RNA sequence: GCUGCAGUUAAAAAGCUCGUAGUUGGAUCUUGUGGAGGGUUCCCCGCCCCUUGCCUCUCGGCGCCGGCCCGAAGCGUUUACUUUGAAAAAAU
């Protein structure tokens, strides 16, 4: 009964990138979700997006440029330590050329390659490539 | 596609369809390169230059091509708004 | 009075007295004493807007706004007259409690109302400027380098009682807090 | 196309009023749902005469870019079709096939009949399949005359059309024949064109 | 469908199609009107979806009836919509 | 979709967006107090207070008018019953259904509809109870149950 | 088979539903500038109400010319998490 709202946004936002739409609406939202489509944005994976106020959760629109590949999540959020961090971006990405890790952390929702620049590991959300 | 001197390391540069940006590999026989015709806006006469488009093949086989064709257009002086 | 009505704000101020005196000498005459009842204020302020021009804002107590709400727009309508060129926009000064998690300090005093966090005063004020008129939805984009823009819909009847003022309010909001909105008005109400 | 000098005159909306070229089916697409306008009184849709005119012009440009006008190969099947891409093959230089259609006549090079064009106009893309789905194997554009219910797979630029067998297939053959020969220059706009549609009419039993 | 179909600024009468949980903001379907019966002359503004039998204050022994959806009013005259 | 159904409907209620009191309505945030007052002197349940106010009277959500909601209300004068009424609701019809299962003991498809009963019956204490609304040693048992109805 | 398998027909989803432990659980409660290291906003200080959150002291050192100013004592509602220190026999 909607356990975990991330997957269904990152399901939702990918089930339609494969088809070729060009814009999709993500519900409910939530402060994680648009975090974590500002790191998606700031690389330049998707366009900009619209949040719908409707006194309840809200909606998204996002719009997509043809860049995206994939982007998921792991369902139980483990932790990883910045020494066991290489362990997962060498399972989880496609190669040490691109692609992101997207962990929150005490500094705030963030991806690997800047993980490792302000020293500090924490919990993993997903990644995309 | 660079490495640490600059000169680029590719057999070709494939490319892109205009309607989803999905590169074009070199065994897809429905990817087409249609190829539209300017006219000189005064005397409603064909005058050298033309607009390309690529339009991909999965596109194209789910009968999307055509409004994306329209689009593409659309989004130049080819039909101006208003349609 | 014109000195003893802005209390908790170090009374001796020179703009804020002056419009002091000039409201409350409208409401010592008995023209308008029957819905005006020398009821306080709490601070102004006057600031520039973008459009290089200038307009004022009056802090209302919180418990009183309903009742200046009940009268605004003949009362605003006076006091343009009075002060040619100038706005004036009637907000509640409402206070803001640090989040106690770690902000301020937790010593187990008391449960920070929901209704003094940030937020809720942040969006109370923003309908506090649109008086007349009514939200009707919003909107957030948020732009390619992080910006955000807030885009609000205003009702549909009571467009000449606002459409003039929309460019006012940007700059005053931008002045409260900082966010950049710009409101618009919907095509069709359904 | 958006300028004065391609608008639609008024003369051109009676030819199309006469041959009945707005009136279309009584099923739809999902597809084509863009062109109708609405919804007759009885069970038949209505399609929007200034879409048809940029969707025409539109297609006139796609035929006026190719150099050597002899690879334009025009295909009908139908009997109302027939004639019409015959004209068509003396207005302009293209290349008709009216007939059966012979599978593999673009992808076979031991053939006789082998031809690799470089693009394709076929009218009524429903009982013409076999050259659209094989145009789908050596990256050849289409251009085609669909209706209210036709389906859009392997075509790129549809003007809708009755095409059910009409004035209409006529009308509209030879309209895309002024069209391309005015904009390549061969005839001068607003000078009416010596031909007269009727050329390019069906033959219901004569006499 | 077309592919490109943009999601932030529907169709007027589109939007209006649609349950009224699936369009962009919900919204609801049911309005307030003004009844006025012939005879006694009183101004009761009763709900769309009643769902009660409603009286006027005076001379009727009804006004409105319940249904399964909007309520059937008996011979109530004006019944413009508030639009508040 | 449901709990104990198979079905799965969405056939609920959607408030405006606009919370503003309605422009046009003549009762005030305290004429409002007195008529469910009132109303609450005949007896009616806090949903039945509700429609009355919404079909007969202007008050579309009370809750907006007012800042409460209507069982706070009738909290805040001592009008509340003792126990919730759902689950005086739910209580009503396990006692209906044990008298027909009594007269007729084979039917047994009034069987399986009382467990059912008894068991969201169960579910609903256990909910009221950890939120110091009830008794902690508050039971549900028929012969008590029966008496508890009123 | 945690990373990592399978259950229409190949081996396999209890006949069917209810139900305590167990496992899993919706949204929501603070942001911009003046200097500093890194650029052309943004990421050790204080400013819109807050910025280690305060208090009030007292005994002892740090200042000025007694009087007044700031470091320490209380800890901030608790955990899990992450990072750093301490402390951990040798051989392997
Ligand atoms: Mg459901
Ligand atoms: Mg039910
Ligand atoms: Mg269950
Ligand atoms: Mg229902
Ligand atoms: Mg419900
Ligand atoms: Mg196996
Ligand atoms: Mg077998
Ligand atoms: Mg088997
Ligand atoms: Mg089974
Ligand atoms: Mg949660």
């Amino acid at each position: 009964v909607r356990m975990n709202v991330l997957a269904d946004a990152l399901k939702s936002i990918n089930n339609a990138e494969k088809r070729g739409k060009r814009q999709v609406l993500i519900r409910p939202c939530s402060k994680v979700i648009v975090r974590f489509l500002t790191v998606m944005m700031k690389h330049g994976y998707i366009g900009e997006f619209e949040i719908i106020d409707d006194h309840r959760a809200g909606k998204i629109v996002v719009n997509l440029t043809g860049r995206l590949n994939k982007c998921g999540v792991i369902s139980p959020r483990f932790d990883v330590q910045l020494k066991d961090l290489e362990k997962w971006q060498n399972n989880l990405l496609p190669s040490r050329q691109f692609g992101f890790i997207v962990l929150t952390t005490s500094a705030g929702i963030m991806d690997h390659e800047e993980a490792r620049r302000k020293h500090t590991g924490g919990k993993i959300l997903g990644f995309f490539f | 596609m660079q490495n640490d001197a600059g000169e680029f390391v590719d057999l070709y540069v494939p490319r892109k369809c205009s309607a989803s940006n999905r590169i074009i590999g070199a065994k897809d026989h429905a990817s087409i390169q249609m190829n539209v015709a300017e006219v000189d806006k005064v005397t409603g006469r064909f005058n050298g230059q033309f607009k390309t488009y690529a339009i991909c093949g999965a596109i194209r086989r789910m009968g999307e091509s055509d409004d994306s064709i329209l689009r593409l257009a659309k989004a130049d002086g080819i039909v101006s708004k208003n349609f | 009075s014109a000195k003893i009505v802005k209390p908790n704000g170090e009374k001796p101020d020179e703009f804020e007295s002056g419009i002091s005196q000039a409201l409350l000498e409208l409401e010592m005459n008995s023209d308008l004493k029957a819905q005006l009842r020398e009821l306080n204020i709490t601070a102004a302020k006057e600031i520039e807007v973008g459009g290089g021009r200038k307009a004022i804002i009056i802090f209302v107590p919180v418990p009183q706004l309903k009742s200046f709400q009940k009268i605004q727009v003949r009362l605003v309508r006076e006091l343009e007259k009075k002060f040619s060129g100038k706005h004036v926009v009637f907000i509640a000064q409402r206070r803001i409690l640090p989040k106690p998690t770690r902000k301020s300090r937790t010593k187990n005093k008391q449960k920070r109302p929901r209704s003094r966090t940030l937020t809720a005063v942040h969006d109370a004020i923003l309908e506090d400027l649109v008086f007349p008129s009514e939200i009707v939805g919003k909107r957030i984009r948020v732009k390619l380098d992080g910006s955000r823009l807030i885009k609000v819909h205003l009702d549909k009847a009571q467009q000449n009682n606002v459409e003039h003022k929309v460019e006012t309010f940007s700059g005053v909001y931008k002045k409260l807090t900082g966010k950049d909105v710009n409101f618009e008005f919907p095509e069709f109400q359904l | 196309g958006a300028l004065d000098v391609l608008q639609m005159k008024e003369e051109d909306v009676l030819k199309f009023l006469a041959a009945g070229t707005h009136l279309g089916g009584t099923n739809l697409d999902f597809q084509m749902e863009q062109y109708i306008y609405k919804r007759k009184s009885d069970g038949i849709y209505i399609i929007n005469l200034k879409r048809t005119w940029e969707k025409l012009l539109l297609a006139a440009r796609a035929i006026v870019a190719i150099e050597n006008p002899a690879d334009v190969s025009v295909i009908s099947s139908r009997n109302t079709g027939q004639r019409a891409v015959l004209k068509f093959a003396a207005a302009t230089g293209a290349t008709p096939i009216a007939g059966r259609f012979t599978p593999g006549t673009f992808t076979n090079q031991i053939q006789a009949a082998f031809r690799e064009p470089r693009l394709l106009v076929v009218t009524d893309p429903r009982a013409d399949h076999q050259p659209l789905t094989e145009a789908s194997y050596v990256n050849l554009p289409t251009i085609a005359l669909c209706n209210t219910d036709s389906p859009l797979r392997y075509v790129d630029i549809a003007i809708p059309c009755n095409n059910k067998g009409a004035h209409s297939v006529g009308l509209m053959w030879w309209m895309l024949a002024r069209e391309v020969l005015r904009m390549r220059g061969t005839i001068s706009r607003e000078h009416p064109w010596e031909v007269m549609p009727d050329l390019y009419f069906y033959r219901d039993p004569e006499e | 469908m077309p592919l490109a179909k943009d999601l932030l600024h529907p169709s007027p009468e589109e939007e209006k199609r649609k349950h009224k949980k699936k369009r962009l903001v919900q919204s609801p379907n049911s309005y307030f009107m003004d009844v006025k019966c012939p005879g006694c002359y009183k101004i009761t503004t009763v709900f769309s979806h009643a769902q009660t039998v409603v009286l006027c204050v005076g001379c009727s022994t009804v006004l409105c009836q319940p249904t399964g959806g909007k309520a059937r009013l008996t011979e109530g005259c004006s019944f413009r919509r508030k639009q508040h | 979709g449901r709990m104990h159904a198979p079905g799965k409907g969405l056939s609920q209620s959607a408030l405006p967006y606009r919370r503003s009191v309605p422009t046009w309505l003549k009762l005030t945030s305290d004429d409002v107090k007195e008529q469910i007052y009132k109303l609450a002197k005949k007896g009616l349940t806090p949903s039945q207070i509700g429609v009355i106010l919404r079909d007969s009277h202007g008050v579309a959500q009370v809750r907006f008018v007012t800042g409460n909601k209507i069982l706070r209300i009738l909290k805040s004068k001592g009008l509340a019953p003792d126990l919730p009424e759902d689950l005086y609701h739910l209580i009503k019809k396990a006692v209906a259904v044990r008298k027909h299962l009594e007269r007729n003991r084979k039917d047994k498809d009034a069987k399986f509809r009382l467990i059912l009963i008894e068991s969201r019956i169960h579910r609903l204490a256990r909910y009221y109870k950890t939120k110091r609304v009830l008794p902690p040693n508050w039971k549900y048992e028929s012969s008590t149950a029966s008496a508890l109805v009123a």
